[PDB]
């Protein structure tokens, strides 16, 4: 768990040099992205709920997986689904705001594919909902938020993948 | 002798003084000592490998 000042102090501590101006830049820049961050944080907590219930509103409604025999049949496996596109939802938020996805394969992306593989969760059904997340908050904030928290959406499709 | 045109052989210490000990003529080691340029040992021992 660390933001960009946080890896950027940990990368000149293993050097054990002083904060050159290549790490001077490097803080700039996030002190420069920082208020978008910010305000997008604000944006997607906001409307938590509701890109939650879009996202499955896009893909997973309708389809098979919500049918009889789907891994999202029953209300025990719907709530479930739900809370798992909220964990999804507020990492991705977080890893928006330190600007360094370790938060997401430190806490999210640990056991992950282990977990859906012993339950049966379908992992591709699942990126496709985190897909359909990535595209409703990207439409949400904005073209460069929504970028930026779809680097992270991306982070998460390929570390589950 | 007979094959060269003569070139200026020999200077005068006030000429060789004139051209030589300019500044941008000039060496650093010409009339005293330089001491040696080693960085700072608490440097050295600071770094992450001998
Ligand atoms: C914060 C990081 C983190 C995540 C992400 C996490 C996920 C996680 N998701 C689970 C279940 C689940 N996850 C899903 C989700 C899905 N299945 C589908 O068909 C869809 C494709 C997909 C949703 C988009 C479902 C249906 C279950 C329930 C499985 C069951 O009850 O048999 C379980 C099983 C235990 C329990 O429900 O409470 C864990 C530990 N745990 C964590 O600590």
């Amino acid at each position: 768990m660390q933001d960009a000042i946080t890896s950027v102090i940990n990368s000149a501590d293993v050097q054990g040099k002083y904060l050159d101006g290549s790490a001077m830049d490097k803080l700039k820049a996030y002190f420069t992205t920082g208020a978008l961050r910010v305000r997008a944080a604000s944006t997607i907590s906001a409307n938590a709920a509701a890109i939650v219930k879009e996202a499955v509103a896009k893909s997973l409604l309708y389809s098979d997986v919500t049918r009889p025999g789907g891994n999202m049949y029953t209300t025990r496996r719907y709530a479930a689904c739900i809370r798992d596109l909220d964990y999804y939802l507020r990492y991705a938020t977080y890893a928006m705001l330190a600007g360094d996805p370790s938060i997401l394969d430190e806490r999210v992306l640990n056991g992950l594919k282990e977990t859906y593989n012993s339950l049966g969760v379908p992992v591709g059904s699942t990126v496709q909902a985190i897909q359909a997340m990535k595209e409703v908050t990207a439409g949400l904030v904005g073209a460069d938020a929504g970028r930026e928290m779809g680097v992270y959406f991306d982070y998460i499709c390929s570390g589950l993948s | 002798g007979e094959d060269t045109v003569p070139y200026e052989r020999y200077l005068t210490p006030g000429g060789y003084s004139l051209r030589q000990t300019r500044p941008g003529a000039l060496r650093e080691d010409v009339g005293v000592k330089v001491k040696v340029e080693k960085t700072a040992r608490f440097i050295e021992l600071g770094t992450s490998s001998t």
